[PDB]
DNA sequence: CCCCCCCCCCTTT
DNA sequence: TTAGGGGGGGGGA
DNA sequence: CCCCCCGGCCCCCCCGGC
DNA sequence: TTTCGGGGGGGCCGGGGGG
């Protein structure tokens, strides 16, 4: 078959600010800005798949209307964004003459701005300062720390928070109603649990489950979406007896095809984020895990090394 | 009516969930918070104190009206409290103080002075607002007159930073000394030129042809530079990071403008209007060791025939080394809250949203003295919340907190603090936070930790563990971290091991000796020692290959075995036979193809009781002069023939 | 007016 | 809890 | 026959975890 | 400091085209 079905992430991508779930206060602020205009330079930061690009595009559309094509300059990591681009194309766009209503400005949308080089960011400073009367800049990024301090000083900070399970369930229910998808409460709970606050991941998993099995229930959802291995690693590290930890390692991780490097890196991360355990114990476990990680990187990526790491961790915990 | 002193006397005194008091009840009280409160955290207690308009000093002095002593109070704080004889109270003491001082006035002269200062600030804000509205009315009248008998931009469409940008020098808040110094330097630039920049005046600014303004972001450097340039009637030629400023462009660009008349100045005819003021803004924004043009700009600074003002954010960066002692350095410090409270009140009332003056300082703390950021925060928040006060100050401050990467000294100070390694402190500043603190400057963090991990009084020692044992454990972990680092920078480039290197090199050893810095934090001394070792090894290699044809050993063997005998046969004769042993020394030098530089380097290698600096100095100058003359008055052989 | 308070900023390749 | 020491600047007996 | 535009090496400078 | 590898930015050099 040479035909494609449009992904539901694109088909049901919000087109207005009112269709975005989560971060209610920021969405209301953006709605007020759209109503009144005078949009300032802004930096929107947050975790993947929470509606940052969607928010920026919706704000630009509501602000500009018919003028969107002329008054919006969009650049992302897939386009050329070197110092020359900033110095020529962005400057030309900023200096461009464009008659707009008495409360609107041209918009430059720099998506994934955290990937831009230091030189381009430095060149953007006086460009933003001088042409603010007619042009405004909207950065979208995952890590606001990558944006240099002078640019942060020039922009309004908007830190997006993770989506609660309630909002994900609400959006999934809207999509299900619009698509007439047969489902069960347990299946939706499994999808939400596996998504971990990633709306895009949740929608993709729902669409894949519907396509592959039809009915959205726990069995089909877990068949399509594998249980995250970090939870398995956490269970392995928290086991009371060495035999149980070895059992988990051999059955749920090693026999499923997970590589030793992945297992050791996930163990390091989980141990780092193990608040239930005393910090000094966590540091000793990290020392052992690092020894094992160095051994694996050298080339000895065997099940015996991971078993020895588990044995040392249990000896420390005892 | 009631004076705060009588309320304090009523409150129980100490010797060595809260009632809603009336507004500004604690006005005029300097409350210093120390220890740990039962119900309120340090931040919560400070916020509560500020809610009532109480100054919260970070230290204890003679003006400390009251002290809030909690559990685990700093020993220095108690020492100074007893030395200065300052009263302290408990949680219930503070509760009664807030609920026992409702008059919010009528106390000693301090409260009246505070009220008068508040009224003065309000009056200044109102006067500034009146001036702004008068300017707006004048502009509207002129616009209407022109329209009656080109599209302009209405003020409502402008950013608040542009709308409220200072119009003259006085409107610049903070850094008055720096602004005055810059104005004086530029005003007398012609006089300095007449004197060829040779004579130095009272301020010493007459010997510099260029000025360098440096400070943190959003403090008014560009604004001040432009205002001073305009006030003195100069023509401004401005360059920034948006323009190409490489060495070639610099030579073919502003270089010709150093000693060139301005055509605009001639066609706009002040006596200085025909001369340029070259403003190089964002000087730290150019990248490149040599092609960037930083060195070229430094050379330009030494012969410019017109005033040259450079602006940068980081003055101590290596890229800025060429500007060491060629320009007059002017520091712009972070402005304090008071200098800008009037401006913030003026903006708040003009924009028709309520701002509590008692929270302004907190906003500054959020922006770290960034005025532009403060104005942006007000503009963005006011769009939906028209009242700013203690109700939502915490959320606003937390949302807009400026996460600035710490400097190596701050990283060392925080990582070695014992509080963050306690049971309570570890849950607030987690292990992930410490790893991120390392990643702030991974290059320098392990060096700083290794430098300063032996200069602390620990507070995390386990029962029965001495300071020496913990130090040894930390040293072992540091050695393991060094091994890991060697692994990272090998041909395999195992950069994925960087997080582990964070734990082994910084977090673990710091946790082993975490406590209070017993003395000043010192910068790592390893880099200078490494450079010295490299220099000495280069000298040793040169000496070894000069004497290779005669000796039988490697360079290490030459240093460890040959050099003492060479000293005995090269330095001792001068000290024993005086100037009669020059011939023997020269003969030995020729036999091994040694030169005078080789002689000095050899003498510079010895350590311990064989140091030769004092011995060399004590030698009569006549003997050294004769030795040099004899060496220069004859031909010597060459070991390595370069071609 | 010198003294003090209070804070910020430099140590640093 | 404030690492030590120097600079800036508002308040004042 | 000479000058100018513009593609391609050549070099040098800077991260490298999340 | 720095043991590969990638990315970016700037400087010449030279082929081709045009007058
Ligand atoms: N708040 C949301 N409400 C509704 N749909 C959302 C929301 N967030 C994400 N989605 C859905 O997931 C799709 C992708 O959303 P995006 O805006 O691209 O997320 P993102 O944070 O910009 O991703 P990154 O940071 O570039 S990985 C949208 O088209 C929506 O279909
Ligand atoms: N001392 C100040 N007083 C009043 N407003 C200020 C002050 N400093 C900054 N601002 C405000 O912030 C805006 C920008 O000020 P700037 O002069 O650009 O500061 P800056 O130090 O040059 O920032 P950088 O170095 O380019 S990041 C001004 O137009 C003012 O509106
Ligand atoms: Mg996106
Ligand atoms: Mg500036």
């Amino acid at each position: 078959t040479l035909s494609l079905q449009l992904p539901w992430v694109e088909k049901y991508r919000p087109q207005v600010l009112s269709d975005i779930v989560g971060n209610k206060e920021t969405i209301d602020r953006l709605q007020q800005i759209a109503k009144d205009g005078n949009m300032p330079h802004m930096i929107i930061s947050g975790m993947p798949g929470i509606g940052k690009t969607t928010s920026v595009h919706c704000l630009a559309h509501e602000l500009l209307g018919r003028s969107y094509a002329d008054g919006v300059l969009e650049l992302n990591a897939s386009d050329d964004r070197g110092i020359d681009v900033v110095r020529n194309q962005i400057k030309h766009f900023a200096q461009k003459k464009l008659h707009l209503p008495p409360g609107k400005h041209k918009i430059v949308i720099l998506d994934e701005a955290d990937s831009m080089t230091a030189g381009a960011q430095q060149a953007l400073r006086r460009t933003m300062e001088l042409y603010s009367n007619s042009t405004r800049f909207a950065f979208a990024c995952n890590q606001s720390n990558k944006i240099i301090e002078p640019l942060q000083s020039r922009c309004a900070i908007l830190r997006y928070s993770k989506l609660s399970d309630e909002d994900v369930l609400k959006r999934l229910l809207q999509i299900i109603k619009l698509e007439d998808v047969k489902y069960t409460n347990d299946g939706l709970e499994a999808i939400i649990f596996t998504a971990e606050g990633d709306m895009r991941q949740a929608i993709n998993n729902l669409q894949s489950t519907v396509a592959g099995h039809g009915l959205v229930n726990a069995d089909n959802v877990f068949k399509i979406v594998d249980s995250p291995h970090p939870l398995i690693v956490k269970k392995m590290l928290l086991a009371s007896n060495l035999e149980d930890s070895i059992q988990i390692l051999r059955t749920d991780l090693w026999k499923k095809g997970y590589s030793s490097i992945d297992i050791v890196t996930t163990s390091f991360r989980v141990t780092k984020n193990l608040a239930q355990v005393k910090e000094s114990v966590r540091l000793e476990m990290i020392k052992e895990i690092g020894l094992t990680h160095m051994r694996i990187l050298e080339g000895v990526g065997t099940y015996l090394q991971l078993a020895s790491m588990l044995a040392k961790i249990h000896k420390l915990n005892n | 009516n009631i004076t705060a002193q009588d309320v304090l006397d009523k409150i129980p005194s100490l010797d060595l969930s809260f009632p809603e008091g009336k507004p500004n009840c604690l006005l005029g009280l300097t409350i210093v918070f120390t220890g740990v409160l039962p119900t309120l955290e340090r931040g919560a207690s400070e916020a509560l104190a500020k809610r009532y308009g109480a100054r919260v000093t970070k230290s204890i002095s003679s003006k400390t009206s009251v002290v809030v002593l909690g559990d685990e109070a700093g020993p220095k704080k108690l020492e100074k409290i007893k030395q200065l004889k300052i009263k302290a109270i408990d949680e219930e003491g503070f509760k009664q103080l807030i609920a026992g001082m409702p008059a919010e006035g009528g106390d000693g002269e301090a409260a009246e002075k505070a009220r008068r200062k508040l009224e003065e600030q309000h009056n200044i804000a109102t006067k500034e607002a009146e001036l702004l509205v008068k300017k707006e009315e004048e502009r509207s009248k002129k616009l209407a007159a022109t329209r009656v008998s080109d599209n302009v931009v209405r003020e409502e469409d402008k950013l608040w930073t542009v709308k409220y940008a200072p119009t003259n020098l006085q409107q610049v808040c903070g850094n008055k000394g720096s602004v005055m110094k810059l104005k004086n330097w530029l005003a007398n630039w012609e006089n300095s030129k007449k004197n060829s920049f040779k004579h130095a005046g009272k301020d010493g600014s007459g010997v510099f042809r260029a000025a360098m303004l440096y400070g943190p972001p959003g403090i008014g450097k560009t604004t001040a530079a432009h205002l001073v340039a305009q006030e003195l009637g100069y023509d401004i030629l401005e360059q920034n990071a948006s323009d190409v400023r490489s060495k070639t462009l610099l030579n073919a660009g502003v270089k010709n403008a150093l000693d060139n008349m301005s055509v605009v100045g001639y066609f706009k005819h002040n006596l200085n209007g025909k001369h340029f003021v070259i403003i190089m803004d964002e000087v730290d924004g150019m990248s490149g060791g040599d092609r960037g043009g930083v060195g070229q700009l430094a050379q330009f600074c030494r012969k410019t025939s017109t005033p040259l003002i450079l602006i940068c954010n980081e003055r101590n960066l290596p890229k800025m080394r060429p500007f060491d002692r060629v320009c007059l350095d002017i520091q712009f410090r972070r402005p304090d809250a008071n200098s800008i409270k009037s401006r913030l009140m003026t903006i708040a009332i003009r924009e028709k949203f309520k701002l509590d003056p008692n929270v302004i300082d907190r906003l500054i703390q959020t922006t770290r003295g960034d005025i532009r950021q403060v104005i942006n925060l007000l503009s963005t928040i006011s769009t939906t919340t028209k009242t700013i006060n203690h109700e939502n100050i915490n959320e606003i401050s937390k949302a807009w907190e400026k996460n600035i990467a710490l400097k190596p000294f701050d990283i060392a100070h925080k990582m070695l603090d014992g509080q963050i390694y306690s049971d309570i402190g570890s849950r607030n500043f987690t292990l992930n936070d410490k790893i991120a603190l390392y990643f702030d400057d991974f290059d320098f963090t392990p060096l700083m930790i290794q430098e300063n991990y032996l200069s602390t009084r620990p507070s995390v020692l386990k029962p029965g563990q001495s300071h020496l044992e913990a130090v040894a454990e930390a040293a072992n972990c540091i050695s393991l971290g060094d091994i890991v680092e060697k692994k990272i920078r090998s041909s395999e480039q195992l950069w994925s091991l960087l997080p582990l290197h964070a734990v082994l090199s910084s977090v673990y050893p710091a946790s082993k000796v975490a406590g209070h810095m017993a003395g000043r934090i010192n910068f790592t001394a390893w880099l200078g020692q490494n450079s010295k070792s490299a220099k000495y090894y280069r000298l040793l290699q040169e000496i070894h290959y000069h004497t290779r044809l005669g000796t039988s050993t490697d360079k290490i063997g030459l240093r460890l075995d040959y050099l003492p005998t060479f000293r005995k046969r090269l330095l001792d004769p001068f000290l024993k036979q005086g100037a009669d042993a020059i011939s023997s020394v020269i003969e030995v030098m020729d036999d091994y193809y040694l030169t005078k530089e080789d002689w000095d380097s050899i003498m510079e290698f010895f350590v311990g009781p064989d140091v030769t600096t004092a011995i060399i100095k004590k030698i009569p100058a006549t003997v050294k002069s004769g030795f040099t003359r004899k060496y220069n008055s004859m031909t010597h052989p060459v070991a390595i023939y370069r071609t």
